[PDB]
């Protein structure tokens, strides 16, 4: 349950600039280590370039999990993407290659969410030569404990998907002003897919994320839902909680608007620098 | 790696367990070092890691730390001196009604918390009810424990040790809830009272025979939809033995608890919450303090 | 030194979740899939799935880090 989770306790941060510090520190430690290993050398990635590669490899994780046979449930994909985010919070993309950690994240997520895929079924989803699938499997298993150590052994991930279903039940039963809340579902799922690309999953509760997605679908539909917040969720009695909640949903929507995708020609250069840094690791 | 290995505490399928001293504090801990090809880290270890990181209750085993090397992970726990199986089998210990009340109370508290966090222990038996030196019972061995309440997942039915396995699992339920742990608490309570395995069936069909012979063959009035279960086979109509002829020393309060735990219908079978609210716990005598629970020495 | 049951107070930092036996009489169960006879026979009731969904929805709704 989220309200006493390791996720709440350790992996939900106060601001986007706290995340920036963690990542800047991880980038810095790789440089500091590599220079102590034999200092402002252009072979290194800057933290914003690591961020672009993390955004790019998040997207490839999404596509890997999308095409995955047998069909990978949405909570495994969400758990994998959360691990990928959490790994590269305290770790450099220059130390551990995101293409391997992407797959290790997916592989660990399959195990943690009881999606009992066999290792041969797993690496059979890599569009690679079978020698490369077996090589990729060795790397996946080699990095697996490293992932778990870098997650601080906090393996359960609370995704917005189940809270989203809970709000869609609650809307139907308690909020008859919104007749047919399932009109919100597609456009709320669209927002949920957008907010997953941002740092929101490290900043907000999965209930806040799910509510934001629902209310943003409703505002996009011309439906006011302030009466759901005030009357149904009882926030008429605690205006100081209504304010906080509306602030959270506002900041989360602004955090989607300020999202810029990893640009294809930017990434094409950063991948070569990433590869050069891995060749000269 | 802050852990000096004292003693060897046991081996099982996935792990060897050792008593260790934590050098950083001089706490005695049990390190469960996981044993091993091309599957990576063992799922039973990851199941125990993932679930016990999210639970914090006096009567559930604390995962104090975890660490490892290349696919050989090791999990550090609270050191427990004994289990309820050792108490049950130790013919020198008297299990008074207050001792049985205390053991049941702590089990149901741990199980209430666990069920409130939507986890089934799914392997409850006297081995897995460990006792610390202060006489606090903890649920342990989370190797089969699973999150429940999600329809989008099927669960296996071969997932409590046979003698503590609920009739819905023996009839092959792939969807179930707290009834699979609450039956096993029944079986443990029965074994606390009798000092012997209550329903010691040799096979799954023999387990069903033992259950129905003891508690009566369920009617479709007792357990609606029973016939729908995948591995349902009809049995001879056993009358069952009245619970006061089984539990000759049980008061009517305790018999109501036992009866609620042993209802065939897993929906009607009492939850840990409603078990704890029963007059059995509220009545005299009080449950013994942990410091006064019988210590197999 | 007798037991008395205490309701197991844990802070969910979000709105009140309606209790498991209230779910049908408050109309929540109209809006989830019914438990199949197999699921019912095993002890899954869809009050379980409903209640879990409602508990997740409200879990930390009012919490900020
Ligand atoms: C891993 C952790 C949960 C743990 C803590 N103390 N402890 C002890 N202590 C000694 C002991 C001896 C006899 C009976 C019970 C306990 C033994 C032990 N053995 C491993 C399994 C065996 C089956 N019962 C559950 C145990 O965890 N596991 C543990």
């Amino acid at each position: 349950m989220y309200h006493n989770s390791s996720q709440k306790r350790h992996w939900t941060f106060s601001s986007e600039e706290q995340l920036a510090r963690l990542r800047a520190d991880a980038n810095r430690k790789f440089r500091c280590k590599a220079v102590a290993n034999g200092p402002n050398d252009p072979v290194f990635l800057e933290p914003h370039e690591e961020m672009t590669l993390c955004k790019y490899y998040e997207k490839r994780l999404l596509e890997f999990c999308s095409v995955f046979k047998p069909a990978m449930p949405r909570s495994v994909v969400g758990t994998a993407c959360m691990y990928f985010k959490r790994f590269y919070l305290n770790n450099s993309v220059m130390e551990y290659h995101p293409r391997i950690i992407m797959l290790t994240c997916a592989f660990l997520a399959c195990k943690v969410d009881e999606f009992n895929v066999s290792s041969p079924q797993f690496v059979g989803n890599l569009r690679e030569s079978p020698l490369g699938q077996e090589k990729a499997l060795e790397q996946i298993l080699e990095y697996e404990l490293l992932l778990i150590q870098q997650l601080n052994f906090h393996l359960i991930v609370h995704n917005p998907y189940r809270p989203f279903e809970g709000f869609l039940i609650d809307l139907k039963t308690r909020y008859p002003i919104l007749e047919n809340p399932e009109i919100l579902r597609k456009t709320a799922d669209d927002f949920l897919n957008r907010i997953a690309l941002t740092d929101a999953y490290l900043l907000y509760t999965p209930s806040q994320i799910a509510l934001t997605a629902i209310l943003s679908s409703a505002s996009r539909a011309g439906i006011t839902m302030e009466s759901y917040l005030s009357e149904s969720l009882m926030l008429k009695e605690n205006r100081t909680c209504l304010s906080q909640l509306l602030d959270i949903m506002k900041s989360m929507r602004n955090l989607v608007k300020k999202y810029e995708p990893p640009r294809s020609e930017e990434v094409a250069v950063l991948k070569q620098k990433l590869e050069r840094c891995h060749s000269a690791e | 790696k802050r852990y000096e290995k004292l003693d060897f505490l046991g081996e099982g399928q996935f792990a060897t367990v050792y008593k260790a001293r934590d050098k950083n504090t001089n706490q005695i801990v049990a390190i469960k070092k996981i044993k091993l090809a091309k599957d990576g880290i063992n799922r039973t270890a990851l199941r125990e890691i993932k679930l016990l990181q999210e639970l914090s209750h006096p009567n559930i085993i604390g995962l104090l730390d975890a660490f490892g090397h290349k696919s050989n992970i090791s999990l550090v726990f609270d050191f427990m001196e004994t289990d309820l199986e050792v108490i049950i089998k130790d013919n020198s210990l008297v299990l008074t009604p207050s001792h049985i009340k205390a053991y049941m109370l702590m089990t149901l508290q741990g199980l209430e918390y666990l069920h409130q966090h939507w986890i089934l222990h799914r392997d409850l038996k006297p081995n897995n009810l460990l006792l610390d030196e202060n006489g606090v019972l903890k649920l342990a061995d989370f190797g089969l424990a699973k999150s429940f309440g999600s329809p989008n997942r099927a669960y296996t039915h071969q997932v409590v040790t046979r003698w503590y396995r609920a009739p819905e699992l023996l009839f092959g339920a792939r969807m179930y809830g707290v009834g699979v742990d609450m039956w096993a608490v029944g079986c443990i309570l029965a074994e606390l009272l009798l000092r012997v395995p209550f329903l010691p069936g040799d096979s799954d069909l023999d387990q069903l025979t033992r259950i129905f012979e003891t508690l009566g063959t369920p009617t479709e009035e007792q357990w609606p939809d029973m016939c729908s279960l995948p591995d349902y086979v009809t049995f001879k109509s056993f009358p069952g033995i009245p619970l006061h002829h089984i539990f000759s020393a049980a008061g009517d309060d305790l018999l109501d608890l036992i009866q609620g735990l042993f209802l065939f219908n897993p929906c009607a079978r009492i939850t840990a919450t409603q078990a704890l609210k029963m007059k059995y716990f509220s009545n005299r005598p009080g449950p013994t303090p942990g410091c006064q629970l019988p210590r197999p020495n | 030194a007798l037991y008395e049951y205490q309701p197991l107070q844990i802070e969910t930092y979000g709105p009140h979740v309606p209790e498991l036996e209230m779910l049908g009489r408050l109309g929540y169960l109209n809006h989830v899939r019914a438990a199949s006879p197999q699921d019912l026979a095993g002890g899954y009731t869809s009050s379980l799935a409903c209640h879990r969904a409602l508990q997740d929805a409200f879990s930390g709704l009012f919490w900020q880090p």
